């Protein structure tokens, strides 16, 4: 359009769109959508029972490598009649692409680890388990990495209020450092910056 | 002196590149008062929004998803090698 | 209900999951008295036990129940080892926190509705 | 203590002198990091990645900003291009520092420590002069840097880097020809099978031993691809071969900076479209379409359009990616940080078994673990 | 009730007051009809607004300039 | 497979202390800050919680 | 590209050994290495002289606070409620009112000086250029009831300088 | 014969600045003996010394001398008793 | 006024003035009251460091410092003026080589019953001991019942309390005992007569002050603690080397911190259990402690892990 | 030579023989699998034009350009594992068509 | 009198001659104490050697961030420490929390812990307005042992 904008190319653009076309081809029993990123990113929405096969297929191949695992991430959301949402992002390291395994989960439905497929995943899934409570099954070890001993909350997730119900502080009653319920010095104020006339027209929803 | 040439049988020679720079050499400050200017299409009667449009760009183009000789190719032509950097390489 | 379990599958095999690891922590409450060196009588560390069971008798359904089994399992790792330095077992003990007044006429002298 | 200075407890089950089990605990500075930055706008919740290395100042808030433009569609001008470079490229001679002396200090020789940051004071000078401060600057915004740099610090960073070859000269003749550090450090923690990418490691702990690969010129930045300098590699897989990386990627990084101050076009700093850039305190004073961008881009933040994003540069030890959702008003949804020390410290059990209990502490120093960072 | 905290402290207090240190200004007169008052200096101070200077007359300190402006 | 049909009202516990049975919760839509006119600040149900005190530090 | 380091064979000969075994045995490194390099202690020593000698600085420096105001006062501040929506902390406590003469002013005046992060932003949000991080970073109190500060602690941590932050600023308003 | 090709320079240094009251005087609040070359006009009786532009860091140094407003004879010196001028010169900031 | 919960950084209306508040028993008060949040204006003697112990109680301005000589009038004049009660638990043992220590309870407890009284203060409180009787005995149990009389002459109504033999955690009497590893365990005086006291808990003594600070109606009701279960024995001593298996005093030591070879051998075996018709403690409520439980924490010598604890008591007689 | 490159692998020892026994190991295995599925339509594809291209020519250089793997031992790794993908793929099906569609808001993302 | 105040010229000014400090260094503002051990502002050999272990210390100086996790882990320490100990807390975020004073795993000030003695503000503290810190320290030791036992 002008300086100060960014440019596309629409060689990458066909590639990615191109490539990942005969992945919903190859296994229909799995992949439900993929579409397609406009900054030249692919997305793959996976049926949860496909954990282990799609990124087997993944992790050796002729035509896609991806063989390391960036980034494993979790997103809750509410009003979604299925809660949370599982990220994988791997790389390609023979042809510098990415892909993003969105599988989407609920609380007591476990999901199969990706302990075996990758050993990077053992940390990345000790973790979301203490943040949100997936459990995922039959992980070789898990634990309680990132929060104290005594949280029952599983902070990361909306219903968990930014401080906590814990507040601690020292008394010489006996020798103890003890825990006291939360209590602030200051209000911790909430504004209010969500502004009227809904500015961006393309994204629009449906109107009902 | 005897002690200039005994640091100069040791560790190299320098005498030039000392720690310190609190010896001359050393910018004392700056004189001018500064002016900058405003170039990026600041002026007028070309320059304009609605031509200028920093966003409002579309949504991720979706490919078809649910509800042919194809030659298996990749997301891209895969990385060729790189050269050996004739600088000094071993 | 089309979701699979995590161990159990119907009322029987948790209602035995759940009396196996009573049988653990029956056994390990003498040991962290003094594997701590903590000075307290050795039979209030089995009443809190047998307290703590009967608070979540109002369950009508499963993998609720192995939920808590998985919490259950995995305290035993922290606490027949030694990873809590005598300060995280202590805080069960409400020692230090003042009586709530629980009886109507003593909120309304104190508190603006608790 | 000595060993990170207050943190990271580890259990060692020790077969009588061989290690062969170790498991460390983290999460002894956690804070509460990702829940925070949901309750902040954009420009506010800046300055939690200034803060989430230590010593990489610049180099976040490169994978910050470089992760909203792309939301945002808007590129950088060019003249904010060349200065991201030019202090992309001086971190990387602070984070090398630090790597090559604390762990010389863990091992326990005294004086390169004390050689480097009696050296190192000269170029914390650099930080005040420009942005104001003395670590943490607040400089580097979505739209590219904050302000011009003075008058100055082209006869400063000249003098300066003509002559620190001779103070990389220094830890040569310390440490590589030296007898007791070489036998200190070979053939130790040679972790370097297709285990050691199954662990999805990031850079050194990589291409010093095998692959060569790095995100600087297999995918662009900026004005980057302009530069030219070689990628160093290592021959075996050893600490002595990853330490040589250190050593040999402060001498490459003279060669960018040299590159770098003659290629400065004279121009703007800000984007200048002012829905994302603030304008200056001498338009905001007179005109009256300037306030309304002035005052309304402090109350609330921007406004970006939806959609999920992902990054990565170079950190000097590793990656830094951020998985950026945004929902679509000013206060952003999740943003999810990847860092090193989950791959880079997850890869400690496999690497240590065998070995002493006193190569253990040796191992550590090599993969640069800052706390904070372990956050991810 | 409050007043023990400083029982020994001197209680450090402000000493010059703004309050009404306005009205010592030699109030401005023009004989025009609308003026500028970027006070302070250019490049400081607050924005320019342009004040109607006709009652009988003055102006209202442009409020934000707070010295005592008028005709 | 294993997917052992059955019907059970989900309810969870253990996670909060005392605040399930002391606060009820509230929701709303949210109804146009009336100084200005724009109608964005609609559109989606929220919920919100009850207010208690505020003494003065 | 590439480069390699450390991928170089030993020459293998009868010459060259006795070159290695001079320096294992007779030890030609280890003292020509580092009996030599470390002495070099013939330099001058850069101590700053603390009590007396300080340290450079620059002209943007951030630190103390501060509130200016006019040739003859006027206390610069409108209350205008921005240096407290983009304090990324949540420090300032700003509690306004109209005053008697018409124009508004502040009454409390609130900045913490512990949940203060320094950044630069209640500096820069300020229209009419009042609250100025001020160039001292003389500190070191004894109890946090006194590092809260009110409205009449900055007025005089702000006018025992205006010397000092008015030849600050207007070298470097140039810029922004 | 460097021991006294140099020294005759520190002779005249060390000995005949002040005599023998002195030089012992400033020795004994630290080992800053070097008398400066220039010297500042400012303000009560405190000359703040500017060397001969033969250092940096090191090349501003001031004195103190008695009870500004309150104080001890000597042996308190806390660093803030600067007047507010000196800020603008002492840190090299202008 | 109050406010709140009374968890931390609450109002809860009152302000004491707790004198004294250095030592074993004045100490562990003042933590209860940094708890429930109040402003308790404490003034100390000449101790700068020993009191820095003390700060992490009250929350932030919560308590306050101020320093005073105890004879000077006015220096106990000025911390009083803002007040809702005030209680004394200013004294010591054994006679100083500077003071006198006859009036030291007659007219310091008066020095505070001075103008005091007049300013407005209410709730005024003192301390007894449940064996200072003016029969004769002894130098400082007598002479602490000049305290309990002379000093009852001002402020007609207290409630004084009177209570029992403490035992505790840093304490000064059960820890007389045990550190007489020594040429030989001598007792007093080969006799088991009268041993035992009533050795109350000490966070019963600091749980009915704060019971009584907002009782209401208990002035002049003077009140005395009941002990713990029951009597005790000579065993006690043989108890305490059963379990155990046998501030700002000066720069390296104080040369005259003694054991007392005078009236401090007798001064705690007179005993006097008092009138039983004393309310005392029970309904001062709620506080009921025994010894036995609370034994094993602060005895504490070179075993320090195996104890195998099963040494007690029948009641004694005269139960 | 004696340097694989990568550390880790070893260079032992035989080329150009080494790998058409590997691919016509798999062509065995390729022929099972119940052909309805785009899998074989593929792989069948990639593996000949792979072979025709190695078999059977000099140098150990050349085989490295015209089938894109890294040096000749990790040419032989991007095929020794993709038997054991093969292998693998008869015991899941992917052939069959889709399971369980999402409750038809799922994938829409501005809430 | 003047025999025995005068022997508090000596052991006030022994005891403030050398000081040792433990450090805790936590987060950022370790890095800004170790410019002040690096030879420009040098920290050692005006008076105070640097770190030493801690049963050997006199005065520490707490850096960092406490969370929840190490709260125990610092009163446990500070209690080895000898009897005329010091606390001095560096950093903004031991002294009520930085930010992160609002987040769920922080210990909101660092004194709900320990009693500490001279606070220091600023994101990291330039090492100069510590070195000011630390000379407010030995001004402190103005308090005699003297006139305490020789008045009561
Ligand atoms: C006693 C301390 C007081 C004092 O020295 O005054 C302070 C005074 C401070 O004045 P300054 O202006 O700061 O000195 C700066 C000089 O530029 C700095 O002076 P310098 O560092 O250049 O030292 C000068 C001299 C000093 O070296 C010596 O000490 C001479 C050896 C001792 C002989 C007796 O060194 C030499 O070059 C003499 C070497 C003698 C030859 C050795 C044989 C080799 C011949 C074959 C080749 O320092 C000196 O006097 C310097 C001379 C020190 C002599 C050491 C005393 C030895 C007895
Ligand atoms: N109820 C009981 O069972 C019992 C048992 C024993 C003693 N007492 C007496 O009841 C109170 C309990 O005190 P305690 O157990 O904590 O022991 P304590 O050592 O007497 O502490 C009381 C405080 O009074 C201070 N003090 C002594 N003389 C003073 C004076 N002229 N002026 C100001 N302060 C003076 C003491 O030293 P400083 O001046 O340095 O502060 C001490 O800090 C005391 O009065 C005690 O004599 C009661
Ligand atoms: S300085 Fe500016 S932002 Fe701050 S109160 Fe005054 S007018 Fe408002
Ligand atoms: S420096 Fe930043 S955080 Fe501190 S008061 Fe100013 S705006 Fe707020
Ligand atoms: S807030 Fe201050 S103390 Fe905390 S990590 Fe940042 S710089 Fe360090
Ligand atoms: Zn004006």
């Amino acid at each position: 359009t002008r300086p100060t904008v960014r440019p596309r190319n629409d060689v990458a653009h066909k590639q990615l769109s191109a490539f990942g076309e005969y992945v919903a081809e190859i296994l229909p029993k799995y992949v439900q959508q993929v579409q397609v990123s406009c900054f030249n990113e692919l997305e793959i929405c996976i049926h949860p029972d496909g954990v282990i096969p799609v990124l087997t297929f993944l992790r050796d191949h002729s035509n896609a490598q991806f063989k390391s695992l960036a980034d494993l991430t979790a997103v809750d959301i509410p009003t979604r009649q299925n809660r949370f949402e599982i990220v994988y992002n791997l790389l390609s390291l023979r042809f510098n692409s990415r892909i993003r395994v969105k599988t989407y989960t609920d609380e007591l439905t476990p999901i199969e680890s990706s302990v075996p497929v990758y050993k990077a995943a053992n940390w990345y899934e000790r973790e979301i388990w203490d943040m949100f409570g997936v459990f995922f099954a039959n992980h070789p070890d898990l634990r309680r990495i990132l929060t104290d001993y005594g949280f029952e909350g599983h902070p990361f997730r909306k219903d968990f209020p930014l401080s906590g119900y814990v507040e601690l502080r020292y008394d010489d009653e006996v020798k103890r450092v003890v825990a006291e319920p939360v209590e602030l010095a200051q209000e911790f104020r909430k504004f209010d910056l969500n502004s009227p006339w809904e500015a961006f027209p393309a994204y629009r929803q449906p109107p009902e | 002196r005897f002690i200039q040439w005994l640091r100069n049988w040791a560790s190299g020679r320098d005498l030039q590149a000392k720690l310190q720079l609190r010896y001359q050499e050393i910018s004392k400050r700056t004189q001018p008062p500064p002016k900058l200017p405003v170039g990026p299409s600041h002026k007028l009667s070309n320059n304009y929004y609605c031509t200028r449009d920093g966003r409002r760009e579309a949504m991720p183009p979706s490919i078809v998803m649910s509800s042919s000789e194809k030659k298996a190719v990749s997301p891209a032509p895969p990385i060729k090698r790189w050269e050996l950097s004739q600088d000094e390489p071993y | 209900t089309s979701v699979k379990p995590i161990f159990s599958r119907d009322m029987n095999e948790a209602k035995r999951r759940v009396r196996e690891l009573y049988r653990a922590w029956y056994r390990e409450v003498p040991n962290t008295v003094h594997l701590f060196q903590l000075d307290i009588s050795v039979k209030q560390g089995r009443d809190k036990v047998r307290e703590m069971f009967k608070k979540n008798a109002h369950i009508t359904d499963p993998r609720v129940v192995d939920l808590l089994v998985i919490k259950g399992k995995m305290e035993l790792e922290e606490t027949i080892k030694v990873w809590k330095q005598r300060t995280h077992v202590m805080r069960f003990f409400h020692e230090t926190e003042a009586p709530r007044p629980k009886d109507f006429l003593s909120k309304f002298y104190v508190g603006h509705d608790p | 203590h000595p060993a990170a200075h207050g943190v990271l407890r580890l259990v060692m089950e020790l077969s009588g002198e061989m290690v062969r089990k170790c498991d460390p605990h983290i999460g002894l500075l956690h804070r509460g990091t990702e829940k925070l930055i949901e309750y902040k706008t954009y420009l506010q919740a800046l300055p939690y990645f200034d803060r989430l290395d230590y010593v990489s100042m610049m180099c976040n808030e490169q994978a910050y900003s470089l992760a909203v433009e792309k939301l945002l569609n808007i590129q950088p001008p060019p003249r904010a291009q060349w200065i991201r470079v030019l202090f992309g490229e001086i971190t990387r001679l602070l984070n090398h520092i630090m790597a090559v002396t604390t762990h010389a200090l863990d091992i326990g020789a005294m004086t390169p420590f004390f050689w480097m940051f009696e050296e190192r004071e000269k170029m914390f000078e650099f930080y005040e002069r420009v942005s104001g401060a003395r670590m943490h600057a607040a400089y580097v915004r979505p739209g590219g840097v904050h302000q011009d740099l003075p008058l100055g610090l082209m006869d400063d960073i000249y003098e300066f880097s003509k002559n620190f070859s001779l103070r990389i000269d220094e830890l040569e003749e310390m440490l590589t020809n030296n007898r007791i550090w070489r036998n200190r450090t070979v053939d130790i923690g040679i972790v370097t099978a297709e285990d050691a990418l199954n662990y999805g490691f990031s850079g050194v702990m990589l291409r010093g031993s095998g692959i060569q690969w790095d995100l600087r010129k297999t995918q662009p930045y900026d004005v980057y691809d302009q530069v030219e300098f070689d990628v160093p590699i290592g021959s075996r897989g050893d600490c002595y071969d990853r330490y040589l990386c250190r050593v040999e990627e402060m001498r490459q990084s003279i060669r960018i900076i040299s590159q770098c101050l003659n290629k400065m076009p004279p121009g703007e700093i800000k984007v200048d479209d002012a829905k994302v850039s603030p304008p200056k305190r001498a338009e905001m004073k007179t005109s009256m379409e300037s306030l309304i961008h002035h005052f309304k881009l402090y109350t609330e933040g921007y406004q970006v359009p939806p959609g999920a994003t992902y990054t990565a540069i170079e950190a000097p030890k590793g990656e830094f990616g951020v998985y950026l959702v945004s929902d679509g008003s000013s206060r952003p949804y999740r943003c999810k940080i990847k860092a090193p020390g989950f791959a880079h410290l997850a890869g400690l059990d496999k690497m240590s078994k065998g070995h002493m209990l006193a190569d253990v502490v040796a191992i550590i120093g090599t993969q640069d673990i800052v706390f904070g960072e372990v956050d991810r | 009730y409050r007043k023990v905290r400083f029982v020994g402290r001197q209680k450090e207090v402000n000493e010059n007051f703004a309050i009404d240190l306005i009205a010592e200004q030699p109030v401005s007169q023009v004989g025009s009809r609308v003026i500028s008052c970027d006070g302070g200096g250019g490049a400081l101070g607050h924005p320019r607004v342009y004040i109607n200077l006709d009652k009988e007359t003055k102006t209202g300190t442009c409020g934000y300039c707070g010295l005592q402006f008028r005709q | 497979i294993t997917v052992d049909e059955k019907l059970d009202i989900t309810t969870i516990t253990g996670v909060p202390e005392e605040h399930i049975k002391t606060r009820k919760a509230r929701i709303f839509v949210p109804a146009r800050n009336n100084m200005q006119s724009g109608v964005n600040n609609t559109k989606k149900w929220k919920m919100e919680f009850d207010t208690r005190e505020r003494w003065e530090n | 590209t590439y480069k390699y380091v450390n991928l170089r064979e030993p020459s293998m000969d009868m010459k060259s050994v006795t070159d290695r075994a001079a320096q294992t045995l007779l030890w030609t490194e280890l003292i020509r290495g580092l009996g030599m390099t470390l002495s070099y202690l013939f330099r001058e020593p850069a101590t700053i002289n603390y009590p007396f000698e300080k340290g450079p600085l620059s002209p943007r420096f951030r630190g103390e606070h501060a509130l200016r105001r006019y040739p003859s006062g006027e206390e610069r501040c409108i209350a205008c409620k921005l240096c407290e929506a983009v304090c990324p902390a949540q420090a300032i406590t700003i509690e306004a009112e109209p005053r008697a003469d018409g124009s508004r002013r502040t009454t409390r005046y609130d900045i913490d000086m512990t949940k203060c992060i320094y950044c630069g932003f209640c500096q820069e949000a300020c229209p009419v250029d009042a609250i100025v991080e001020g160039p001292n970073f003389e500190f070191s109190t004894e109890t946090h009831e006194e590092l809260l500060y009110n409205k009449e602690k900055l007025l005089n941590n702000g006018d025992k300088w205006e010397a000092e932050i008015a030849a600050n600023i207007q070298a470097d308003y140039l810029y922004r | 014969m460097e021991l006294l090709q140099v020294l005759k320079r520190g002779l005249q240094q060390v000995s005949g600045h002040g005599g023998l009251r002195g030089y012992l005087r400033v020795l004994f609040r630290a080992n800053d003996v070097r008398v400066g070359t220039l010297v500042g006009e400012d303000k009560y009786g405190n000359k703040y010394y500017e060397d001969n532009k033969q250092f940096f860091g090191r090349h501003r140094w001031v004195i103190y001398t008695t009870e500004m407003n309150g104080k001890n004879t000597f042996w308190d010196v806390d660093g803030s008793m600067v007047p507010p001028e000196w800020h603008r010169w002492l840190h090299c900031m202008t | 006024i109050p406010h709140g919960k009374g968890g931390r950084s609450s109002v809860s209306g009152i302000v004491a003035t707790v004198f004294g508040a250095t030592g074993f028993l004045g100490r562990y008060v003042v933590n209860h009251l940094g708890r429930m949040g109040s402003q308790v204006i404490v003034p100390h003697r000449c101790e700068p460091y020993d009191t820095m112990h003390l700060r992490p109680m009250g929350d932030l301005g919560q308590i306050i410092f101020m320093d005073w000589n105890g004879r000077d009038k006015d220096s106990i004049r000025r911390a009083v003026e803002h007040s809702s009660v005030v209680i004394n638990l200013v004294g010591r043992e054994w006679e100083t080589q500077n003071f006198d220590f006859e009036d030291v309870f007659v007219k310091i407890p008066q020095a505070i019953a001075q103008v005091s009284k007049e300013a407005g203060v209410e709730k005024f409180i003192h301390i007894s001991h449940l064996n200072a009787d003016i029969k004769s005995s002894s130098k400082y149990l007598r002479s602490k019942a000049v305290g309990e009389k002379e000093v009852r002459e001002t402020f007609p109504e207290a409630t004084i309390i009177k209570p029992a033999e403490i035992f505790g955690r840093e304490d000064r009497f059960l820890n007389y005992f045990a550190n007489i590893r020594w040429f030989g365990g001598v007792p007093l005086i080969s006799l088991g007569k009268k041993t035992v006291k009533q050795p109350v808990y000490i966070v019963d003594v600091t749980k009915g002050i704060i019971n009584a600070i907002k009782d209401p109606d208990a002035r002049g009701k003077t009140f005395a603690f009941v002990g713990p279960s029951r009597y005790l024995l000579f065993d006690l001593v043989q108890y305490v080397f059963a379990v155990a298996h046998r501030i700002g005093r000066l720069f390296e030591i104080s040369p005259f911190e003694p054991w007392t070879t005078r009236d401090k051998v007798e001064r705690i075996h007179t005993t006097d259990k008092i009138l039983p018709h004393l309310p005392g403690l029970e309904d001062l409520g709620v506080e009921a402690t025994p010894l036995e439980l609370k034994a094993i924490e602060v005895l504490r010598r070179h075993r320090t892990y195996r104890w195998l604890s099963s040494e007690i008591e029948d009641v004694q007689p005269a139960k | 030579k004696k340097t694989t490159g990568l550390v880790g692998l070893a260079v032992c020892e035989t080329p150009h023989e080494r790998l058409k026994i590997l691919y016509t190991k798999i062509l065995d295995v390729l022929g099972h699998i119940p052909k309805n599925a785009a899998y074989r339509k593929y792989t069948e594809q990639i593996t000949n034009e792979k072979l025709s291209m190695v078999k059977a020519e000099p140098d150990v250089k050349k085989l490295e350009e015209r089938l894109q793997g890294g040096q000749i031992e990790e040419v032989i790794l991007q095929a020794e594992n993709e038997l054991s993908l093969a292998r693998k793929m008869i015991q899941w099906k992917p052939w069959e068509p889709l399971v369980e569609e999402p409750p038809a808001s799922q994938w829409k993302w501005p809430i | 009198e003047y025999v025995v105040a005068k022997l508090d010229d000596l052991i006030n000014w022994a005891r403030r001659s050398s000081l040792w400090p433990m450090t805790f260094g936590l987060a950022c503002c370790a890095v800004e104490m170790m410019h002040m051990a690096a030879p420009r502002y040098d920290m050692d050999r005006f008076g105070v050697v640097f770190r030493a272990s801690p049963r050997q210390s006199d005065v520490m100086i707490v850096a960092g961030t406490l969370t929840n996790k190490m709260a125990p882990a610092l009163r446990k320490v500070y209690d080895q420490m000898p009897e005329p100990r010091y606390v001095v807390s560096m950093g903004s975020c031991a002294n009520g929390g930085g930010y992160y004073h609002y987040s769920y795993s922080v210990v909101r000030g660092c004194d709900r812990i320990v009693p500490v003695d001279i606070y220091v503000p600023g994101c990291p503290p330039t090492a100069e307005a510590l070195l000011y810190g630390i000379l407010q320290l030995q001004k402190k030791i103005k308090r005699e042992k003297r006139l305490r036992i020789w008045y009561r």
